[PDB]
């Protein structure tokens, strides 16, 4: 009856179809539906729908029955992945759902086939397919890690840029907040994933920085003892390079395009995350000089640097005191800079939050008990003096 | 009709992100200056042609990204927004002479482009983007690392449209984001108070407040600072 | 050779500086000159019914009558005259901004135009 | 440097950027097929003699003689003022042409710049 309701296009709303798909998926998660026909056809038909809710429900429910009966359904979807390229995205999502849900003892025989299919699909023209494949590889890494972790380990020697990026991305999903049996293995083999592959190329650098940020946010213990050999690489990543800036000019107008903004932003995010749990065992000055350097960085990084300054106002005030003279000049330039005329209205107001943020940051910095030194602070004309009360 | 073949390919080259020198710029400006200075207000009928051009261009550009899902449509929208706004600014600079030749959606070349992009926003695709953004936020609440720049470029766009006026931003994004934030935090508090004691709940609440402050000061508008913290 | 080949915007700009009596005297050189001289440019002395009618032909936003004695389209906002020439010519008006009426009696046209007058 | 100064008659002169930066459009920033070389150079003259340019009838006497040779010079120059988006020069030129218009009857204006409606407009005004 649910099948008839799902397949009957006439007099059927999206909500009814979605509920029927969810009910069928939940029912098939426990009991076998292999003896019932007309399932795969209608499920694949529901993929071509004008609503994304129905598409997601059908993709989720396609592999739900496969949990009950892996041998009949898993080869079918595995073959459909390669056969039909216009629906392989939802098929890969369903495969990920099966891997997450199916029992490990029942999924062990097909581990080799799934790994081969994922490795063959590692190099793809579509980005979303690559992310889905990498996520599937990461989730598959959780089971039987002893056999397969060396295999991902050995791909670093001569893997391509896409392969290396996928390898670095896959290990990111393995880290969890709660303790896991894979913790000692990840602790012992994260060293080359971080140190040895910290600067092969650009995209690999970005994915390595993202993985490091995720590891620091989730499980700082893995990177607790490797900070000494990793921090200089991060500080190198926290520098502006004049070979990836491509300026596009049109008449009297300019449009700067930077490629390594993303890498610098990731490095700054890693630096910010390091304060939460990895602030004690680090040289504070080597952080503060780089904070000063990033104070004059892109507009997006300026707010992050102001937030870092606000956080450091409370944590270790003495170090900020020793560097209170060189931490305000960029902050004074931010509150004084003016934009060229004939610009759009939004370009007029975008400094109006940056200056307010700088005012807030210097006000927070002024809260140090012995910060009596006044580097020409008493300069309050009509325009600037408005910001104090707005910030307060 | 006399001069439209030129000032069509030049406004077609502008919307292709290819460098153009200072000689092709003032020729198109001279075109507008000479057509408007015709004997007699005069020069108000090119607006319909420009509006039709922009509408057709956006309709053509729509078709490629209609089938994009979450985490994919966001990149396309962010990439197209900057190019479209820069091209609109260039076109407004081109029509500087026309900018003061009227006394009477919004009647301004830059505002015309913004309004046409707003019409490009009423379609269901925007909803998906919003959902995608929310999903990203949920991922940021789950411990995963996401690309912040994708969200901000969208959010600022919501600030720009609606002509600061934040009607579209509040109607489309702020209310839904606040609702999901309330639901997520209520569920998290309910699930945490059951097992773990209040001593750890205090630290978790402090960490969550700090994370929310970081998020609102990094990629959220300042107007949401006072409400969300409340 | 035709010297008049420039847009009317510059004509409006010089109208912003040229003397009003000279503009009125020179109005009537041709159909184009008088057609464009009745626009809302500077219309924003002895009063006469002919003067009032000519004033009604051009958009009025403010009125001017300090002490001078006096004896159709919705574009125009001591002396004691009959009602017809004061309020009967303007049956309805809602964009009023300034008046200095004195020594007159209320009647149907003025009451009707005051009821619909929401501009001050 | 020097901002480009071109013409459609084969005349290409050069103008210093600093001296000619007071005008609005170059400050926000050349082909001028509708502008003659003499008037565009007199624009430079007036803009460098008046570094305080704003963003009878109270006009300077010395600003008049050099451009008073016929009717077309000030016409083309105010066309150039409308093109270059300069307010002071346009205002002074329009004031001068209005002063030239002021002084004589409309018949003289018609004769100089090339009746029954005149009879109407003469007999329809009381404070003319």
């Amino acid at each position: 009856g649910q099948f008839i309701q799902d397949v009957k296009n006439s007099r059927s709303t999206d909500s009814i179809r979605l509920l029927a798909l969810l009910s069928l998926g939940e029912v098939g998660h426990h009991i076998d539906l292999s003896g019932q026909l007309e399932l795969k056809s209608v499920i694949l038909e529901a993929f071509s729908s004008p609503s994304e809710e129905v598409k997601s429900a059908a993709s989720y429910a396609l592999g739900s029955i496969s949990v009950g009966n892996l041998p009949e359904y898993l080869p079918f979807v595995l073959q459909e992945i390669t056969s039909q390229p216009k629906r392989q995205y939802l098929l890969l999502h369903s495969l990920k759902e099966i891997i997450s849900s199916a029992s490990v003892v029942g999924l062990k025989p097909y581990v080799e086939n799934i790994w081969a299919l994922l490795l063959k699909h590692c190099e793809c023209a579509e980005e979303g397919t690559r992310n889905v494949v990498a996520e599937c590889l990461g989730k598959l890494t959780l089971i039987d890690p002893e056999t397969l972790l060396p295999r991902l380990k050995g791909y670093l020697i001569s893997g391509s840029s896409y392969a290396r990026s996928s390898v670095v991305t896959a290990v990111k999903f393995t880290i969890s907040d709660h303790p896991q049996p894979i913790d000692p293995l990840l602790k012992n083999c994260i060293g080359d994933f971080l140190k040895t592959l910290e600067d092969p190329d650009l995209n690999v650098r970005r994915v390595a920085l993202v993985t490091f940020n995720s590891a620091a946010h989730n499980k700082p213990s893995l990177i607790r003892d490797l900070l000494d050999t990793v921090l200089p690489h991060l500080y190198n990543e926290t520098k502006v390079r004049k070979e990836l800036i491509r300026e596009v000019e049109m008449g009297p107008f300019k449009h700067t395009v930077d490629d390594g903004l993303d890498i610098r932003k990731a490095a700054f995010e890693c630096m910010y995350t390091l304060l939460d749990s990895c602030l004690d065992r680090l040289d504070i000055f080597e952080f503060l000089n780089h904070v000063e350097d990033g104070l004059k960085d892109h507009y997006d990084i300026k707010m992050l640097t102001f937030l870092m300054l606000v956080r450091l106002s409370t944590l270790c005030p003495s170090a900020v005191l020793q560097r209170l003279d060189r931490l305000v000049e960029p902050l004074r330039a931010t509150c004084t800079t003016k934009v060229k005329a004939n610009s759009v209205k939004q370009e007029f107001e975008k400094q109006d939050e940056l200056k307010r943020s700088a005012m807030r940051a210097v006000a927070a910095l002024l809260t140090i008990p012995e910060a009596e030194k006044s580097p020409l602070m008493s300069e309050f004309q009509s325009q600037i003096s408005s910001n104090p009360e707005l910030a307060a | 009709d006399q001069i439209w073949d030129d000032l069509r390919a030049g406004i077609q080259q502008v919307y292709t992100r290819q460098s153009m020198a200072k000689s092709r710029y003032m020729e198109l400006y001279t075109h507008v200056y000479n057509y408007c200075t015709s004997v007699h207000f005069v020069g108000l009928e090119l607006y319909k042609r420009l509006k039709e051009f922009l509408k057709n261009y956006l309709t053509n550009l729509l078709k490629d990204g209609e089938d994009l899902m979450d985490e994919s449509v966001l990149k396309f929208y962010t990439q197209q927004w900057e190019d479209y706004r820069f091209s609109s600014k260039v076109l407004n600079g081109i029509c500087a002479y026309l900018n003061r030749h009227w006394v009477r959606g919004i009647y301004e070349i830059y505002s015309l482009a913004l309004v046409t992009w707003r019409d490009c926003l009423f379609r269901p695709l925007n909803k998906q983007v919003t959902n995608a953004v929310l999903k990203l936020i949920e991922k940021e609440r789950n411990g995963e690392t996401i690309n912040t720049r994708l969200i901000s470029g969208v959010v600022q766009s919501y600030v720009e449209l609606g002509l600061p006026t934040l009607t579209v931003y509040k109607e489309s994004f702020e209310s839904q984001f606040l609702a999901d934030t309330e639901r997520f935090y209520t569920r998290e508090s309910t699930e945490f108070l059951q097992q773990n004691p209040v001593t750890e709940y205090m630290k978790k609440a402090e960490a969550r407040l700090l994370e929310e402050q970081r998020r609102v000061q990094v990629y959220l508008h300042e107007s949401t600072q006072d409400e969300l913290a409340r | 050779v035709s010297w008049d080949s420039l847009p009317d915007e510059l004509l409006l700009g010089i109208f912003s500086c040229l003397c009003l009596p000279e503009l009125l005297k020179v109005s009537g050189v041709c159909k184009r000159w008088y057609r464009l001289a009745s626009d809302e440019s500077l219309w924003q002395k002895n009063l006469h019914p002919d003067v009032t009618g000519r004033l009604l032909s051009q958009g009025v936003i403010a009125f001017r009558c300090p002490r001078s004695f006096m004896d159709s389209p919705f574009r125009v906002q001591n002396s004691v005259i009959e009602v017809s020439t004061l309020h009967g010519i303007l049956s309805q008006c809602s964009k009023l901004q300034n008046l200095s009426l004195e020594g007159l009696r209320l009647s149907d046209p003025i009451v009707n135009t005051l009821a619909k007058n929401s501009n001050l | 440097p020097s901002i480009k100064l071109q013409s459609s008659d084969g005349e290409i002169f050069e103008v210093d950027v600093e001296i000619a930066k007071q005008s609005v459009t170059i400050k926000t920033m050349v082909p001028l097929p509708n502008v003659n070389a003499a008037i565009l150079k007199k624009v430079i003259q007036w803009c460098t003699h008046h570094k305080d340019d704003p963003p009878t009838d109270d006009i300077p006497v010395w600003d008049q003689e050099f451009l008073k040779v016929d009717q077309g010079t000030l016409f083309e120059l105010i066309l150039a003022a409308n093109y270059l988006d300069i307010k002071g020069l346009l205002d002074v030129t329009c004031k001068t042409v209005a002063n030239m218009i002021k002084g004589k009857t409309p018949e003289e204006i018609r004769k100089t710049f090339n009746e029954e409606e005149e009879a109407q407009v003469r007999k329809e005004n009381q404070w003319c």
